[PDB]
């Protein structure tokens, strides 16, 4: 009654949909609504009877029959795949999204709303591949107009800002503000926080890994229930809390420099003191390897050591010059386009 | 079944696959009655001579946290993870201090060492540009004479090259190089001048 | 609130430290006698530290004791009041929601209540605690009113004072304001105002809990709405200088110095004169002689005033703040000059320079393979920063 | 022009022209900026200032292409309402 009726109706629905999908192939349509409304309805259903292998074990394998056969001409081949992907995600695994994306049947025919729902495991699958540096780009940007990219729940653009807050983190970037009133306060409370993760705090770190466990598995939640959701949780909670505590001592190492780029030896033994409670070459030792492409271990006699990170491009006048050669271009792709509305 | 050969042949004929092994942690995770100790080990103990990777990972999401808590089951797994840790945070000390020889699965790999090896090779390599040659066989629990038999190849990518220099600092192990990953012909002074005269004129 | 003029000589003149031998006429208008306990002898204890000791000191103490045994074993009518006194479990209990009063009237229990000091203290301040809420009594606007600034007072042991600090910002600042027609004059606030001064700062006394600094700052200022009439009548110097210490302690609000530095000049109608050289030299900006300023005024001051405990933290922050400024522009300046002056070897020095740079208020590296401190551009970029703005 | 000063260290109290004074309080208090217009690199110790403005005129261009853009903006908000 109540949670558990509706529990048995999503159970049963989604049962006939795959047996309906297994029988046809002309069961959906190419209509934007029906793949994003499965998939969504899919996930939750997954997730929600986990924990209890015995409904999502005998579903898979028949959901998995249906993925297998192809749909009727159009995207509703990869419509079957990427229902298929997220019931994989609710179940656990998120590597597999290359093996989905390299599929020989999803090359042949790309429209825009499969792409979106393959783009999403995809950054979970960079994520979990710690590329940080290519998925905190593309997710900083903001969805691009095809045709559609949400429909049935929304709460995809919370998804989506909440990938690319732990993106940033991991990489070492950050927004900046271009908004509304609160985006200013609001910038500087995340810097604010990214300082106090890297170097100190307890709740920020608790902050982060809430946030952080929530994407390694996928979100649509499972509907917390007393008993068996809560075990789920709970196996799930600390094998991410000890991957992203390992992650965050490696940007800890990496945050920290005695105010330049090519430390004499004595700066770098204090900021390794500070950074942990060893001798500063038993730390030397593993920020030199924590500490991705260092020309330190060479510094040997040299005491020129160099730890290095990352720096903004090209300087000063070129930033000017960038903006310049766009505006150059605008100005004629503009004018062009003006006039070819009215000419044809 | 097959599975399981393939994990031991793993260890056994030094072989990898990260597709099988994902279908079997997939199987695994979806039917936790399933899981055997030295299976599971076997999996382990082969992403420890594949570091860097993220095969690890793949292992933390698709195994359940009382499987991999060691007094909770009873398995030795907790205490493999703790060893998978060290060798990738580059700990490579503390897991020299605490090595074992004497689990079945070591003594069923034959040249289990060399793996181990190969493993810490790739995470230097990757991860260090240069590296002299007493702090390379520090890392490998080698003698410095042995490992340099070994580096000595004239393909620096397959088995760093030596860079001797007489006295003063000491010979270093060439391994990546200035500006191999800093830079990408940004920060030198723009080339931008040519290319903006042009399209205005 | 409120009172007593005699009583406030006593009070700042000692706390501006040129001399004792001070009268305070009393006792007026705490009470006579009642709560707590007393305002006076509060006042000799921080005279007995400046300046032994003298004469009103011990009148004041035999006041505190008695009137009188008898009166107090005679007190309670009745019907609580009991674990040694009050009824802890009681005050908890009303307020949740228990606010339709039970007979009626309050009006025998005060005076039951009255009696006083003891000064006992912590139990005093408890007991007054317990009768502030009833809540619907009845009796009164200003005998409560009393009473809430008699909590503000003592005891300072910090769960009253805790409770306290959030009574004054609800209570007291909204009382000062007005409607209701037309209260509180000049004299209200004053006596309001040295009060909170002596319930955190650090006079000597007591003072700073976690902080309330803040709290200090935020009241006597603040534009809305505004007074600052108030502070400048009728001629509070020892105030202003306690207020220069004040911000210093702190450390931001966000405009610090260039509020000070307002609230300062305020040129000769009373100017109390070592806390004041240190901030107005700072500010505008002279770095030779501020430095050597510093020193000298900590040395001296102390004095009496003891407690310390705050102090050695406002050094630490005026040295701090004195570098960041000479560093910012300026120079593209070194650094032997600054560790011999700061004052141990060269390394702690450029560690402790490199603390400021790594807050994010200046952008700057330094060399130690050159022993130069480089700023950046950054004030300045020009017409790059223009670019941006537009688009 | 556009500057430089300080022309010499102990001539910029000497001919200014009054002797010689604080010194450091009197001139450091004066030069000091930062306000409006950039100054200083200023050597306290060699008692010289390296100004770099960049640039009297420029600012002022810079300046009115603001001022111009600001009016245009808030035209075109008033006409988005409309």
């Amino acid at each position: 009654w109540l949670l558990w009726d509706i529990f048995d109706e999503f159970l049963f629905q989604m049962t006939v949909v795959y047996q309906k999908r297994f029988t046809g192939r002309v069961g959906w349509s190419v209509n934007e609504g029906m793949q994003l409304m499965e998939r969504v309805v899919a996930e939750s259903g997954i997730e929600e009877a986990i924990q209890s292998e015995n409904l999502d074990e005998i579903t898979k394998p028949g959901a998995r029959h249906a993925q297998w056969m192809c749909g009727f001409f159009g995207i509703v081949t990869i419509a079957k795949v990427n229902v298929l992907l997220g019931d994989y995600m609710g179940a656990l695994s998120a590597l597999k999204p290359l093996d989905v994306y390299g599929r020989g049947r999803q090359i042949l025919l790309v429209v825009a709303p499969a792409y979106v729902s393959l783009l999403y495991h995809m950054g979970f699958s960079y994520l979990m591949l710690r590329r940080y540096a290519d998925a905190s780009r593309v997710f900083r940007l903001s969805l691009t107009t095809k045709v559609s990219s949400r429909k049935f729940s929304e709460k995809m653009q919370f998804d989506c800002a909440y990938m690319h807050v732990i993106s940033c983190i991991l990489g070492g970037m950050q927004p900046d503000n271009l908004s509304w009133l609160v985006e200013p306060r609001k910038l500087s409370g995340f810097e604010d926080e990214k300082e106090l993760l890297s170097a100190g705090d307890e709740e920020r770190f608790r902050e982060v890994f809430d946030r952080c466990s929530p994407k390694f598995l996928a979100i649509p939640p499972i509907t917390t229930i007393m008993y068996k959701g809560t075990d789920g949780k709970e196996l799930q909670a600390r094998l991410f809390r000890r991957a992203v505590k390992q992650q965050e001592d490696i940007i800890k190492l990496r945050g920290f420099f005695g105010v330049y780029q090519t430390t004499t030896t004595e700066l770098v033994k204090t900021v390794l003191d500070v950074d942990d409670g060893h001798v500063p070459l038993f730390a030397m030792r593993l920020r030199s390897r924590q500490l991705v492409h260092d020309g330190s271990s060479a510094d040997l006699l040299s005491g020129s050591y160099a730890v290095r990170s990352a720096i903004d491009y090209t300087v000063k006048g070129e930033n000017i010059d960038v903006v310049q050669k766009s505006s150059y271009r605008t100005t004629e792709s503009k004018y062009f386009m003006r006039i070819n509305n009215l000419r044809r | 079944r097959d599975l399981a050969k393939e994990v031991d042949e793993a260890l056994k004929q030094d072989k990898y696959d990260i597709q099988l092994f994902l279908r079997f942690l997939k199987s695994y995770v979806m039917a936790g009655t399933q899981p055997d100790k030295r299976l599971l080990l076997g999996i382990l103990l082969q992403t420890l001579p594949r570091f860097h990777s993220n095969d690890f990972l793949a292992c933390i999401s698709l195994v359940p946290g009382h499987v991999q808590d060691a007094p909770y089951v009873e398995k030795e797994l907790g205490t493999i993870y703790d060893l998978e840790n060290y060798l990738s945070c580059g700990r490579f000390v503390q897991f020299w201090e605490v090595w074992n020889q004497s689990k079945s699965l070591p003594a069923a790999s034959p040249s289990f060492e060399s793996q181990v090896r190969a493993g810490i090779l790739i995470v230097v390599s990757s991860t260090l540009e240069k590296v002299p040659v007493a702090k390379m066989a520090a890392y490998l629990g080698v003698n410095p004479d042995q490992l340099q038999s070994t580096l000595t190849e004239a393909a620096s990518i397959a088995g760093e090259a030596v860079s001797i220099v007489s006295c003063d600092t000491e010979t270093v192990t060439f391994a990546k190089s200035i500006f191999n990953a800093p830079e990408s012909d940004s920060n030198q002074q723009p080339l931008r001048f040519s290319d903006i005269v042009s399209i205005v004129s | 609130l409120d009172k007593h003029l005699a009583l406030g000589l006593l009070y700042f003149y000692d706390e501006q430290g040129l001399d004792v031998a001070d009268a305070l006429r009393a006792v007026q208008a705490t009470t006579a006698l009642t709560a707590e306990g007393e305002v006076s002898v509060e006042q000799e204890r921080k005279i007995k530290e400046t300046a032994q000791r003298a004469r009103p000191a011990l009148d004041e103490f035999f006041e505190k004791s008695e009137t009188e045994n008898s009166t107090y074993q005679f007190k309670l009518t009745g019907s609580e009041i009991d674990a040694l006194r009050s009824n802890r479990e009681l005050s908890r209990d009303v307020l949740e929601a228990k606010g339709i009063t039970s007979n009626v009237m309050k009006a025998v229990m005060e005076l039951a209540y009255l009696y006083y000091d003891a000064a006992r203290y912590t139990d005093a301040s408890e007991l007054l605690s317990l009768c502030q809420c009833v809540v619907g009594y009845e009796i009164d606007q200003r005998t409560l009113l009393w009473g809430k600034l008699v909590s503000d007072m003592c005891t300072c042991n910090w769960p009253s004072a805790i409770a306290a600090a959030e009574k004054i910002r609800r209570q007291q600042n909204a009382d000062v304001f007005e409607e209701d027609i037309f209260r509180v004059a000049n004299t209200t606030t004053t006596r309001e105002r040295a009060w909170l001064l002596h319930w955190v700062l650090f006079p000597f006394f007591k003072g700073g809990n976690q902080y309330s600094t803040h709290l200090l700052n935020f009241v006597f200022d603040i534009k809305t709405n505004f007074v600052y009439q108030s502070v400048v009548e009728t001629v509070c110097p020892h105030y202003l200088r306690y207020i220069c210490a004040a911000a210093i302690l702190n450390k931001q609000r966000r405009s610090a110095l260039r509020s000070a530095a307002a609230m300062v000049l305020n040129v000769y109608e009373y100017s109390d004169p070592i806390t004041q050289l240190v901030n107005a030299i700072v500010n505008r900006q002279s770095f030779e002689d501020a430095l050597a300023l510093l020193p000298e005024v900590k040395s001296t001051a102390l004095g009496d005033y003891f407690l310390i405990l705050h102090a050695n933290e406002i050094l630490e922050n005026a040295r701090r703040l004195i570098f960041a400024r000479y560093m910012m522009t300026h120079g593209v300046v070194s650094i032997p000059y600054v560790a011999e002056k700061l004052g141990t070897r060269t390394a702690d020095a450029e560690v402790w320079l490199a603390n400021l740079i790594s807050e994010t208020k200046q952008r700057a590296k330094i060399d130690s393979v050159s022993e130069q401190m480089i700023v950046g551009s950054q004030a300045r970029s020009v017409h790059q920063t223009v670019l941006d703005k537009l688009e | 022009r556009c500057n430089f000063a300080t022309i010499s260290v102990d001539l910029m109290m000497k001919k200014y022209g009054l002797n010689e004074n604080e010194v450091k309080c009197i001139i450091n208090d004066i030069i000091s900026e930062s306000n409006s217009s950039l100054i200083a690199f200023w050597d306290r110790e060699d008692k010289y200032l390296h100004v770099d403005r960049s640039n009297t005129s420029r600012l002022q261009y810079l300046v009115e292409g603001i001022a111009e853009s600001v009016v245009e903006v808030a035209q075109y908000s008033e006409r988005r309402v409309r």
